[PDB]
C-alpha cells in the first residue's frame, strides 16, 4: 500500500494511497429562440381568427 | 489567487445559496455587516478567501455571487433579512411572473427576455477578476426556472467564457416534498440540454436528505430550513479546498482531472459522516475508523443506491478536524478487507486524501451537533445510474399518453425535443452499463 | 398577484355574495370595509382579492352583472352590500326570460361592452393580474348565455390569462323550467373550448346532502348556497394565506390538467355542518373521499382519478396527515391511474374556517364526471328528437344546426373520458 505525494501546510496536509495498479455559436441559439417565438405567434393568430369567425 | 463566481437560479438555488453563504461567513469570521476584523489588509489582497469574497475600501467583504429568479418573493427575503448589507443590489435580479413549473416557459418564453440582463451583471463581476477560474451553479431539476433558465444560461456561458470550468449543484426531485407531477419532464429536458456544458455535477436527492434528517436528527417532519442546513454542510466540505490553503482540489479543473476521466459520466456520488443531533444529551465521539467506515453505508449517501453492484472510477476522502494520515491509512487497510470495492480495470485502485485541521462549523441554535472530526467522500461509481433509470421510467409512463405535453407545445416547444432528450438519456444509461458490467 | 371576480345572473350573484361574506369575515374586514382583525397573517396577501382605497379601506375586486335589477337590489340591501364599489354594478332592464339565446345573442350583446369597460378599468390598475374567476348557473338565461359570451370576449382581449369558473349544473330534482337541458348543453360547448378550470356544482347533490345528511325536510336556496360558499372558501385558501407554497393560478392549472378539454373538477367538503365532537385526522380523510361528500352527483368508483388535490385547514399533525393520505392511496390504488405517478397532492393551512376546529376540501379530476354529461345529454335528446320548445330559440334567430353541433361536442367529451378510463 504505497503512500505518495505528501504535501503539508499550516492548515492541513494531502496525499495519495495506492493499493493496487491496473459547441453551438450565438447565432444558432438566437435562431432557436426565435423559431419558438414564431410558433407561439402562429398559434395566437389561429386563436384570434377563430374568435373573429 | 483566482476568483470563483457563484450563480443561484430559482427558489431552491436561492435558498441553498443563503444557507451556504451564511455558513461561509461563520467559517471565515465575517459579520453580517461585511466587516472582517482578522483581515489586516484593508481594501484588497490575494488571500485564499479572496477567491470567494472581494473587498471595499471601507473593509466590507462582498460575496462574488448572483441570485436570479423569475418572480420576486424569495429574493425579497434576502433583501430584507439578516445579511441584506452583505450583497450589492445589482447582484439580486428578479422578474415579474414565474415559469409555472414548465421547462418551456423558463427556457423559451421568459428566459429570452431576461438572459441579456443576467449576462450583463455577470460580466460586471467578471471584470473585477484578475484570473477568473469559472462558475458554481445551484438549481433544482424540477422547477420551470431552475431547469429551463439554467440550461439557457449554461449554453450562453459556454459561448461567452469558453475557456472556463463550470460546476453544478443539482437538487433531484422527491415526491415526499415535491408539489408537481411534471418534474420528470423537466429533469430529462434540462439534463439533455446541459450535458455538454457542465464539467462536473453533484446531484442531491431530496429523499436521502429527508430520511437522514428523520433518522439521525429526530425531526418528525423536516422543512426546507433543515434540509438546506445539512446540504450546506456538504457543499462547504466540497468548496473548502478552494477557500483555504492546501494542495488538493485547489482549482476547478482539478475536480475534473481527479473525478471524471469519461466526460459524459461526470456525476460523482457524495457521502457524508457523522450527522448528530444537538438535543442528544451526551454523544460519545466517533473515531477516524468509524466515520471512514460510515462512507460505505448507503444510508449516509446523498443518493440512495447500492455501490456493491457497480464499479469505481475514482475516489476522494475530505477530512475536517482532528485527523492524522496514520489513522486514515489504518482505516483504509481495515475497510479493504471487509467491503466490496471493485474498480474498473483501466484505473488504479486508490484514494486521494485531503485534511483541513479546522473542525466543521455549525449554525448556533441549529439541529446539528458540533463534532471533533468529519469526512466527505466523493466517489465516481456507476451505481448512480440507478437514479437515471428511475427518472426515465417515470418519463416513459407519462409520454406514452402525451399527458401534459400541450402545456409545453403551447409555449412553442416542438414535440420532437421530448424524444431527442429521451434518446440521449437512453444512450447515457447504455454508457454506464458498458463501463460498469 | 391580483384576481378579478365576476358574478352574473341570479344564481351567480347570490352565491357570489355569500362567498364575499365568508372570506371578508376570514380576513377581518367588516361590512363597512374596515379591518378589525388580530393577526398580520390576515393582511399579508389580502391584495389578491381586495383593492386598498383611501383611509385604509378594503374594497372587493368584484364586478356584478345582470339583465334585470331585482337581485342586485337584494345584494345592495344585503348585510355586506355596502362593501362593493358602486361603479361595479352593471345591470339592464329587459331580463332574459331563462333563454340562452337572449343572454348570448340579443339582450346580452347590448350590455357586454359596458361590462368590459369596468373589467378593463379593474385590470388596468392591477400590479400583476394573474386571471379571472366567474360565478354563474348554466340553467337560466343571463348567467348561462351572457356568462359564456363574456368568457369569449375576455379570452379575445386577454388571451394569455387563466379563466376559471364555478358552475352550478341543473337537475330535474331542483328545476325552474323545462328548457334547462337546452341552456346547459349550449353552455358546456363553450366551456370545453374557453376555460382552464370549471368546478361542477350539481344542485342534485346539494339537495341530497341537505336532505339525507344534514336532515332538512325543505331545503331552500340559502341552505344550498351555504355549502357552496364553504367549498369556495376551502378552494381559495392556498392562494389567500401564507402557506409556504409559491403558486399562481397557472402553476395550479399545470399541476391539475393533463389534457386541455378534460378540465371539469368534482369538489367535496368535510365535515358536513348545518356540532361539538372534534374530528380526528382519520375521520377527515375517510369522509373527504366518501361519495356522500361530493358536490357533483357522480360515483367515483365508476371511474378513475386523473388527479387529486386535498386541502386541510386547522392545527393538526402533518405526520398523521401524510400517513392517512398514503393509507387511502395504497388501499384503493386501482381507482388511481398508474401512468401518472404521484398524482395526489396535499396542502395544509394553519387558519381554520369559522366555527370549525378542523376541515378538509377535496378537488378531483375523475373520469366518472362523464356521468353528469350523459345525464344532461339524455334530457336534451328526449326533447330535441321531437323539436319540443324550440320556437323560443329560433324566434331569437338561432337555427337547429347549432343545437346539433352542441350535442355532438358533448357526446365527444363523454367518449374522451371513456378512452382514458379504459387505458
Ligand atoms: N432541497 C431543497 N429543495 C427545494 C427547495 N425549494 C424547492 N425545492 C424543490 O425544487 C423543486 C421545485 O423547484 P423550484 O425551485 O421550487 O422551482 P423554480 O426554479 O423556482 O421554478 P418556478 O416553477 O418558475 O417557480 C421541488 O422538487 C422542490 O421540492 C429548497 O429550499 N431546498
Ligand atoms: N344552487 C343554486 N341554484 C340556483 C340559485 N338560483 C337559481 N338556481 C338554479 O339556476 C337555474 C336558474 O338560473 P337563474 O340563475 O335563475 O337564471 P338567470 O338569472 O337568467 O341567470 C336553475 O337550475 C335553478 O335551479 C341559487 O341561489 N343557488
Ligand atoms: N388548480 C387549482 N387547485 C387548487 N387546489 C389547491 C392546491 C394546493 C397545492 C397544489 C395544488 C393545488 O396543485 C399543486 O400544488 C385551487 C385552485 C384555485 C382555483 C380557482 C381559484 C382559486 N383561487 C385560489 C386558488 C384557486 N386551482
Ligand atoms: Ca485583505
Ligand atoms: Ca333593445
Ligand atoms: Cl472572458
Ligand atoms: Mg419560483
Ligand atoms: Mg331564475
Amino acid at each position: 500500500m504505497e503512500v505518495i505525494e505528501l504535501n503539508k501546510c499550516t492548515s492541513g496536509q494531502s496525499f495519495e494511497v495506492i493499493l493496487k495498479p491496473p459547441d453551438p455559436s450565438l447565432e444558432e441559439i438566437q435562431k432557436k429562440l426565435e423559431a419558438a417565438e414564431e410558433r407561439r405567434k402562429y398559434q395566437e393568430a389561429e386563436l384570434l381568427k377563430q374568435l373573429a369567425e | 489567487m483566482r476568483e470563483c463566481i457563484s450563480i443561484h437560479v430559482g427558489q431552491a438555488g436561492v435558498q441553498i445559496g443563503n444557507a451556504c453563504w451564511e455558513l461561509y461567513c461563520l467559517e471565515h469570521g465575517i459579520q453580517p455587516d461585511g466587516q472582517m476584523p482578522s483581515d489586516k489588509t484593508i481594501g484588497g489582497g490575494d488571500d485564499s478567501f479572496n477567491t470567494f469574497f472581494s473587498e471595499t475600501g471601507a473593509g466590507k467583504h462582498v460575496p462574488r455571487a448572483v441570485f436570479v429568479d423569475l418572480e420576486p418573493t424569495v429574493i425579497d427575503e434576502v433583501r430584507t433579512g439578516t445579511y441584506r448589507q452583505l450583497f450589492h443590489p445589482e447582484q439580486l435580479i428578479t422578474g415579474k411572473e414565474d415559469a409555472a413549473n414548465n421547462y418551456a416557459r423558463g427556457h423559451y418564453t421568459i428566459g429570452k427576455e431576461i438572459i441579456d440582463l443576467v449576462l450583463d451583471r455577470i460580466r460586471k463581476l467578471a471584470d473585477q477578476c484578475t484570473g477568473l477560474q469559472g462558475f458554481l451553479v445551484f438549481h433544482s431539476f424540477g422547477g420551470g426556472t431552475g431547469s429551463g433558465f439554467t440550461s439557457l444560461l449554461m449554453e450562453r456561458l459556454s459561448v461567452d467564457y469558453g475557456k472556463k470550468s463550470k460546476l453544478e449543484f443539482s437538487i433531484y426531485p422527491a415526491p415526499q416534498v415535491s408539489t408537481a407531477v411534471v418534474e420528470p419532464y423537466n429533469s430529462i429536458l434540462t439534463t439533455h440540454t446541459t450535458l455538454e456544458h457542465s464539467d462536473c455535477a453533484f446531484m442531491v436527492d431530496n429523499e436521502a436528505i429527508y430520511d437522514i434528517c428523520r433518522r439521525n436528527l429526530d425531526i418528525e417532519r423536516p422543512t426546507y430550513t433543515n434540509l438546506n442546513r445539512l446540504i450546506s454542510q456538504i457543499v462547504s466540505s466540497i468548496t473548502a479546498s478552494l477557500r483555504f490553503d492546501g494542495a488538493l482540489n485547489v482549482d476547478l479543473t482539478e475536480f475534473q482531472t481527479n473525478l471524471v476521466p469519461y466526460p459524459r459520466i461526470h456525476f460523482p456520488l457524495a457521502t457524508y459522516a457523522p450527522v448528530i443531533s444537538a438535543e442528544k444529551a451526551y454523544h460519545e465521539q466517533l473515531s477516524v475508523a468509524e466515520i471512514t467506515n460510515a462512507c460505505f453505508e448507503p444510508a449516509n449517501q446523498m443518493v440512495k443506491c447500492d455501490p456493491r453492484h457497480g464499479k469505481y472510477m475514482a475516489c476522494c476522502l475530505l477530512y475536517r478536524g482532528d485527523v492524522v494520515p496514520k489513522d486514515v491509512n489504518a482505516a483504509i487497510a481495515t475497510i479493504k478487507t471487509k467491503r466490496s470495492i471493485q474498480f474498473v480495470d483501466w484505473c488504479p485502485t486508490g484514494f486521494k486524501v485531503g485534511i483541513n485541521y479546522q473542525p466543521p462549523t455549525v449554525v448556533p441554535g441549529g439541529d446539528l451537533a458540533k463534532v471533533q472530526r468529519a469526512v466527505c467522500m466523493l466517489s465516481n461509481t456507476t451505481a448512480i445510474a440507478e437514479a437515471w433509470a428511475r427518472l426515465d421510467h417515470k418519463f416513459d409512463l407519462m409520454y406514452a399518453k402525451r399527458a401534459f405535453v400541450h402545456w409545453y407545445v403551447g409555449e412553442g416547444m416542438e414535440e420532437g425535443e421530448f424524444s431527442e432528450a429521451r434518446e440521449d438519456m437512453a444512450a447515457l444509461e447504455k454508457d454506464y452499463e458498458e463501463v460498469g458490467v | 398577484r391580483e384576481i378579478v371576480h365576476i358574478q352574473a345572473g341570479q344564481c351567480g350573484n347570490q352565491i357570489g355574495a355569500k362567498f364575499w361574506e365568508v372570506i371578508s369575515d376570514e380576513h377581518g374586514i367588516d361590512p363597512t370595509g374596515s379591518y378589525h382583525g388580530d393577526s398580520d397573517l390576515q393582511l399579508e396577501r389580502i391584495n389578491v382579492y381586495y383593492n386598498e382605497a383611501a383611509g385604509n379601506k378594503y374594497v372587493p375586486r368584484a364586478i356584478l352583472v345582470d339583465l334585470e335589477p331585482g337581485t342586485m337590489d337584494s345584494v345592495r340591501s344585503g348585510p355586506f352590500g355596502q362593501i362593493f364599489r358602486p361603479d361595479n354594478f352593471v345591470f339592464g332592464q329587459s331580463g332574459a326570460g331563462n333563454n340562452w339565446a337572449k343572454g348570448h345573442y340579443t339582450e346580452g350583446a347590448e350590455l357586454v361592452d359596458s361590462v368590459l369597460d369596468v373589467v378593463r378599468k379593474e385590470s388596468e390598475s392591477c400590479d400583476c393580474l394573474q386571471g379571472f374567476q366567474l360565478t354563474h348557473s348554466l340553467g337560466g338565461g343571463t348567467g348561462s348565455g351572457m356568462g359564456t359570451l363574456l368568457i369569449s370576449k375576455i379570452r379575445e382581449e386577454y388571451p394569455d390569462r387563466i379563466m376559471n369558473t364555478f358552475s352550478v349544473v341543473p337537475s330535474p330534482k331542483v328545476s325552474d323550467t323545462v328548457v334547462e337541458p337546452y341552456n346547459a348543453t349550449l353552455s358546456v360547448h363553450q366551456l370545453v373550448e374557453n376555460t382552464d378550470e370549471t368546478y361542477c356544482i350539481d344542485n342534485e347533490a346539494l339537495y341530497d346532502i341537505c336532505f339525507r345528511t344534514l336532515k332538512l325536510t325543505t331545503p331552500t336556496y340559502g341552505d344550498l348556497n351555504h355549502l357552496v360558499s364553504a367549498t369556495m372558501s376551502g378552494v381559495t385558501t392556498c392562494l389567500r394565506f401564507p402557506g409556504q407554497l409559491n403558486a399562481d393560478l397557472r402553476k395550479l392549472a399545470v399541476n391539475m390538467v393533463p389534457f386541455p378539454r378534460l378540465h371539469f373538477f368534482m369538489p367535496g367538503f368535510a365535515p358536513l355542518t348545518s356540532q361539538y365532537r372534534a374530528l380526528t385526522v382519520p375521520e377527515l380523510t375517510q369522509q373527504m373521499f366518501d361519495a356522500k361528500n361530493m358536490m357533483a352527483a357522480c360515483d367515483p368508483r365508476h371511474g378513475r382519478y386523473l388527479t387529486v388535490a386535498a386541502v386541510f385547514r386547522g392545527r393538526m399533525s402533518m405526520k398523521e396527515v401524510d400517513e392517512q393520505m398514503l393509507n387511502v392511496q395504497n388501499k384503493n390504488s386501482s381507482y388511481f391511474v398508474e401512468w401518472i405517478p404521484n398524482n395526489v397532492k396535499t396542502a395544509v393551512c394553519d387558519i381554520p374556517p369559522r366555527g370549525l376546529k378542523m376541515s378538509a376540501t377535496f378537488i378531483g379530476n375523475s373520469t366518472a364526471i362523464q356521468e353528469l354529461f350523459k345525464r344532461i345529454s339524455e334530457q336534451f335528446t328526449a326533447m330535441f328528437r321531437r323539436k319540443a320548445f324550440l320556437h323560443w330559440y329560433t324566434g331569437e334567430g338561432m337555427d337547429e344546426m347549432e343545437f346539433t353541433e352542441a350535442e355532438s361536442n358533448m357526446n365527444d367529451l363523454v367518449s374522451e373520458y371513456q378512452q382514458y378510463q379504459d387505458a
